[PDB]
C-alpha cells in the first residue's frame, strides 16, 4: 504494497 | 491582493479509487494496480456537480507511462491506467474561454481502495460565459 511508491 | 480581488473561489474534489490486478505480473514482487481519477465541483453546499467549469484537463503522469500527458475534455475527466508504484502528480485543469490554467498538486498512493482530496482554486469572473456557468456551483 500500500506504502509502493515512485521516485520523482 | 489587487488583480487577485476579482476571483471567487470554488472547491473542487479529485476522487481516486484503485486495486491490484492479479492477472498481471507483479513488478520486482510489487502487484500492479489499476488506478482511476475523477474531478468534481462542490457547490455552495457541499454536494458534487459535474465540473463543466473547465473545458479540459490534463493529467501530467509518471514519466514511466507511456505519453504521460494525458489529455480529457468532458466531465468528470476520468481518468485509468495501470501501474506499480504511487506517485505525486500534477493536474492541470484549464478554465472555460481561455480564463487561465490551474495546476493542482496530487498524489496517487495506494494506501486506500478509494480516497477524495479538496482543492480550493480561484477563478477570474471577467469571461462571461465562465461566469454564468460559475452561478451553478455557489455565489459569484
Amino acid at each position: 504494497a500500500q506504502t509502493a511508491r515512485k521516485s520523482t | 491582493l489587487g488583480s487577485m480581488v476579482a476571483t471567487v473561489k470554488r472547491t473542487i474534489r479529485i476522487k481516486t479509487q484503485q486495486h491490484i490486478l492479479p492477472e498481471v505480473p507483479p513488478v520486482e514482487n510489487f502487484p500492479v494496480r489499476q488506478w482511476s481519477i475523477e474531478i468534481v465541483l462542490l457547490d455552495d453546499e457541499g454536494k458534487e456537480i459535474p465540473a463543466t467549469i473547465f473545458d479540459k484537463v490534463i493529467y501530467h503522469l509518471h514519466p514511466t507511462f507511456a505519453n504521460p500527458n494525458r489529455t480529457f475534455t468532458d466531465p468528470p475527466f476520468r481518468i485509468e491506467e495501470q501501474g506499480w508504484g504511487g506517485f505525486p502528480l500534477d493536474i492541470s485543469v484549464f478554465l472555460l474561454e481561455k480564463a487561465g490554467e490551474r495546476k493542482i498538486p496530487h498524489d496517487l498512493n495506494f494506501l486506500q481502495e478509494s480516497y477524495e482530496v479538496e482543492h480550493v482554486i480561484q477563478i477570474p469572473l471577467n469571461k462571461p460565459l465562465l461566469t454564468e456557468e460559475l452561478a451553478k456551483s455557489g455565489s459569484t
